[PDB]
């Protein structure tokens, strides 16, 4: 495919990306807390050494600080890769987001841009991390114009899109599922390598019903696609949907005319989650091919628990059950 | 000797509370007096006669401006304005010590800035009425000016977000090796935000070549500095992060001048962060939403007005008088008048615009919205104002 | 009605359900920018003098330190009413809302709790407000589980409603339309009395469209009832939604079971905007009672733009055109 | 005389930028050295034996629970842990010299001020395990303690929050004439966040009863204080907000314990702010998820230990012995490994409580959620942990 390949997982992956980046582009640099030596996720690891300390370090314990100021290295048109520990702690610079990165371009009739801002953090459930290390915040960033938000399923795909938002001219929010970071290696090119923002992927072509996801959760629906040709002799489209916004409208509708029935399955609350806003809009394009309610699999309206994650989560079964009565609807 | 990584400290053996001085806080760094006299002549900048009546003309020009503006307003003409009464000597006095490219973060009360740095009257009016000629396209309410090639970044109405984003400009800055300063402007109200402590801090740790400057002219709005705050003032903040810091009187442009100058000098040599505090009194309502009087000058507007002082010091020196005084209040007034003039018998902008540098590109399901509007006006369009718009 | 009543309109209103509260709750304090000498839309005037400085008074400037400050007072079981002087302003809060506010009685098993906690903020457009003083944030919260957030139409309905929010014992935000401010005056009840939350108003009864809005909305759809009975003979029902969450889904489902058709409409951009979930809901609840799409007519995902508000805003003739399509489907 | 409202001062005419003294800082306050011999009599404040006693027993048996609950996270038995090795002095010291009903909030490494108020073994556990015993229903990771009864408000993981809502809670103790104290504990590096800033500020301004009280240890997990700010510490904030400020040795439990006596009698009785900033060192690992070898200890373990300290200070005064240590050593590590062993036999709550104090009272909608999960297990139970939870 894309030149000399080599196993990596995803905390890999982006160490890759990153390395890639600073390789190419002399203006960039790589902050937030913890990342000199290497990350709390090992995501850094080797890039100070190999860059220099004045490219790759740590920042004060400051979010507002850390978004603020990646905002104004990409004023100047310097590359700005800011870390955001966990994306729970996003919120403190949720005000230079909202009111400041996404509306830099529009409000100044494009006199001035961040666009070559990117912000990344860890995110979605990780068995344990209870209420401040498990969130998955995109639908907090959906209502906002003028950033994109971006979410791999895997390491070749985490470090193709990840690239790709450091390239965008635009703000962009990139969530790694740090409960991949981890998890099993694939083949992923040593060398730079785009994935489109703003394109879904069937991965796996159907004609009965459409799954949609992101995040760990596409492993899951893949998982219950399998169940249902077992199970039910029920045939699966999924497809991981990458981009949260802006998001390919086309390829979700296309595939639910032509299966007429649709699952949205995510990790985040129901309640004003992304999969409304999917839901919404294929009920407003595909009204005439549904065969059944969309249905939205997600987690409950809760904060994340502690000690009742294996009940809170959107599972396979949780998946599949929903699916079976969609079929039978 | 304590051996602690946090701090480099002897011990001490006495319980002692560090108290703050608040009664004797940081004096105020003073060049003239009220009278426009030089107080030590050690300190006089002895700035040339042409750049002294650069400073002179770009404060009363901006005077001038804010009056028509402010009228404009009280006649239904721009929907918003905010003056800079008794504040302009903090403008022109910072701006005249900056390089023409040092780049520029604001709050709203800082026009004279831009004015300093030569902005067509045209333009300021261009956004005040959102008309075709505006840069920003209409989008932002009136005086949240910027310009690309007087390096002003645009302002925009959250207070303080500005300080950590003129820090990491500051930092690309240092990276690229520029040899220039920001300087980051933002009132006293506003260095209470979260934002103010993020980047007074990012700036000494990275080692960032900015200015801060605040403006403290006793209100935020409603709000008298009592409560605001009860330490000394803003300047005293900055030592606790570890930031040269002064306070100068803001109605004294050569002291504004003289501490911007060093400040520059140092930051720029040394990559390390300055704090000025400019002591002065907003002598005009908060904006044309506020009337002070509900809350609260002459005092301020008579005894010690920054142009008032410097037009004493001009007179003093024989470099103007009463004859060019009065043909430069004129020409200035003619001058604004003939942009205003100009600025309101231009269209609004397309509509169109309301769409476009949301995203670099426009998103498909963005131009899928910008072409209904289109469709719904070509149905209903009698019931908006598309006479007043770019067609 | 209530007793005697006066005429009042939107900020005289929110002024007679402070006075009520602290005239009657010794606990009670009001505090945020401004506030004290009655604010900058004079919803606090007379009450500093009434009730003294310890209870009416101004902070600094500093709105993570005014949502901050108000959990800690409502931690100890006394009345904080906040308030932020813009809904636009409200983000640099925003990790003390969501992380904080709505995760206090969850996270510490009820040990603790901030329900005496409300925060008041003037909301919507306002005809040149532009992007920081026009916005409707109502859809970011929705998505926070453990708080609620509740929007008024008018005078009488914003006193009921925001003496239950200030009464209720869980974190509340109060969005007043700020447009509404000085709008027309109705009759309000002098005295305390109460509006339920989570309870949506059916204002004008119809068979043929269900309308929801909220806030200044409610009266365009009231208008657009009017335009589609003399233009086109179509009977709409009219809803206020009031609530945002916890919302009242059995009232709209029942109105749409019985007309087939929902038209939901609100000044907030419409991508992650709450008519999604509105939208997505209903289609789960009353799909083979759907005789055309759902619609949804919203703000651009744009900023909100000074000059362009004309054109931007969900005005009657973009509701009733939408209206229009929707009953030819 | 300057007349600006924004600060007393008087003028000056020559131009002198404040420059912050960062080599010889606040000095840090001591009362006994290394040795635990008193340094200065007169400071001494001959506290009662029995009272000392509780002091080290609490350090000790903070210490023998620390040691048990990391390895028990070593083991896979609680999902995380983090310890308090070399700052057990900082939490007794100040929590001895408050009133039992003094509300505390805290960031999560301050279990000793729990320990010192008797919160029960079995509900330290009982939080680390999730198990039916812990008042928080399981909901939170573990070391984040609450106690109404303790007057311990829950600990949360977002660094910071806690600081202005205890200055929240102060204001409420003042109106309500409580004659109490709020004290509020952070790290070095959760004082940079902009939480900090507002919660210093409105402390000041409005007045309030509270001890903010900051342990700076030199790390924030990996990020050494040069890197966390370029001031003096975290002391050296506190007089530019109008707080009365002090630097102590937190390593030495009488300095601590002076210093908070002290700060909690001036701010009840002035309703005043006080900041107390605590040299330490963080001896153990930032948590069970961190390896500190990654990024730098036995210094600080072995030569300035506030339990060796204490000790020292206790077998000079013929207060305690070898045999005493081994005895309390002995029946510390059997009242832990009773509370552990009872702890891990308890079953973790219904599951049905992942759905209530969302709100007060669960909305119609939630309560629908959680009749769905019940009808989810009643189908697929087999695929769950379902005999670990309580039924
Ligand atoms: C985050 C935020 N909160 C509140 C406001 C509303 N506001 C606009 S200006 C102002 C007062 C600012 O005072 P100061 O910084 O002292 O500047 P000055 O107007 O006195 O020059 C306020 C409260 C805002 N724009 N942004
Ligand atoms: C807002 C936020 N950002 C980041 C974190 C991740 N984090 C958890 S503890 C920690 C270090 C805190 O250091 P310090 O305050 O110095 O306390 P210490 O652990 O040294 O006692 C960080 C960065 C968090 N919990 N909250
Ligand atoms: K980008
Ligand atoms: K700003
Ligand atoms: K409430
Ligand atoms: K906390
Ligand atoms: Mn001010
Ligand atoms: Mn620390």
């Amino acid at each position: 495919e894309y030149g000399q390949t080599q196993k990596m997982n995803l905390f890999q992956s982006v160490t890759s990306a990153l390395d890639n980046s600073l390789a190419k582009d002399p203006t960039a640099v790589i902050f937030g807390e913890d990342v000199a030596f290497g990350g709390v996720f090992r995501c850094t690891v080797g890039l100070r050494d190999k860059y220099g300390k004045d490219r790759v370090f740590n920042t004060p314990l400051c979010e507002q600080g850390i978004v603020g100021f990646g905002i104004g290295i990409a004023v100047t048109g310097a590359t700005a890769i800011a870390e955001i520990q966990f994306a729970d702690y996003i919120f403190p610079a949720f005000d230079q987001i909202v009111n400041e990165a996404a509306k830099y371009r529009y409000r100044s009739g494009d006199l001035f841009n961040c666009g070559s801002l990117t912000i990344r953090s860890p995110w979605g459930c990780v068995g344990h991390g209870a209420l401040y290390h498990s969130q998955s915040p995109e639908a907090f960033f959906a209502h906002c114009p003028g950033i994109k938000v971006v979410i791999p399923r895997s390491p070749f795909q985490a470090k193709g899109l990840l690239l790709s938002c450091i390239e965008d001219k635009n703000p962009c929010i990139f969530f790694e599922p740090k409960i991949l970071y981890r998890a099993a290696a694939e083949e992923v090119p040593i060398e730079p390598y785009n994935i489109p923002l703003s394109q879904a992927e069937v991965i796996q072509e159907g004609s009965d019903v459409t799954l949609v996801a992101w995040g760990t959760q596409v492993h899951v629906i893949r998982e219950v696609a399998s169940m249902a040709k077992e199970k039910l002799g029920v045939s699966c489209e999924v497809i991981d949907l990458r981009t949260i916004i802006p998001w390919d409208v086309d390829t979700i509708c296309k595939s639910v005319i032509k299966t007429g029935r649709l699952l949205i399955s995510h990790e985040a609350p129901l309640t004003g989650g992304f999969a409304s806003e999917i839901s919404s809009t294929v009920q407003e394009e595909c009204f005439l091919n549904l065969e059944a309610p969309i249905s939205r699999v997600c987690g409950y309206d809760t904060p994340f628990p502690h000690i009742f994650e294996p009940f809170y989560i959107p599972d396979k079964w949780k998946c599949y059950d929903a699916l079976r009565k969609m079929i039978n609807y | 000797k304590p051996q602690f990584p946090g701090a480099s400290a002897e011990f001490i053996d006495k319980l002692e509370f560090i108290q703050p001085n608040v009664i004797s806080g940081i004096p105020i760094y003073r060049v003239m007096d009220r009278q426009g006299q030089i107080i030590n002549p050690s300190e006089d900048p002895h700035l040339p006669k042409e750049k002294v009546l650069k400073l002179y003309k770009s404060m009363t020009l901006l005077n001038t401006m804010d009056r028509i503006l402010y009228e404009s307003q009280r006649q239904g003409r721009i929907s918003f304005y905010m003056t800079n009464y008794g504040e302009e000597g903090t403008h022109v006095g910072s701006a005249a010590a900056l390089d023409n490219t040092d780049l520029v973060f604001g709050q709203y009360r800082e026009a004279g800035v831009l004015m300093y740095r030569d902005y067509p009257l045209e333009l300021f009016m261009a956004q005040c009425y959102g008309n075709i000629s505006d840069l920003g396209k209409g989008r932002q309410m009136p005086v949240h000016y910027g310009c690309k090639e007087r390096h002003f970044v645009t302002i925009s109405s959250p207070l303080a977000t500005q300080i950590p984003q003129a820090v990491g400009a500051a930092y690309a800055a240092k990276r690229a090796n520029a040899n220039r300063v920001v300087i980051c402007y933002f009132g006293e109200g506003a260095a209470s935000e979260g934002d103010a402590h993020a980047g007074f801090n990012f700036a000494a740790t990275l080692e960032c070549p900015i200015i801060f400057f605040c403006r403290n002219n006793g209100y935020a709005i409603s709000t008298p500095t009592s409560e605001q705050y009860r330490g000394d003032g803003i300047a005293a903040r900055g030592p606790g992060y570890g930031i040269m810091s002064i306070r100068v009187d803001g109605n004294d442009v050569f002291a504004v001048y003289n501490a911007t100058k060093e400040a520059r000098r140092r930051a720029v040599a040394e990559n390390q962060p300055f704090l000025i505090e400019a002591m002065t009194y907003r002598i005009g309502h908060h904006s044309t939403s506020d009337d002070s009087s509900a809350y609260r000058v002459n005092y301020w507007d008579k005894q010690d007005h920054p142009i008032s002082r410097l037009r004493h010091y001009l007179l003093s020196q024989g470099w103007w008088d009463e004859e060019q005084e009065k043909a430069w209040r004129k020409q200035s007034r003619r001058k604004v008048m003939e942009a205003f003039e100009q600025a309101e018998r231009k269209p609004k902008p397309n509509p169109n615009l309301l769409f476009s540098d949301v995203y670099q590109e426009m998103p498909a399901q963005l131009r899928k919205q910008q072409e209904s509007l289109a469709r719904h006006l070509q149905t209903y369009g009698e019931h908006y104002p598309l006479d007043h718009f770019d067609k």
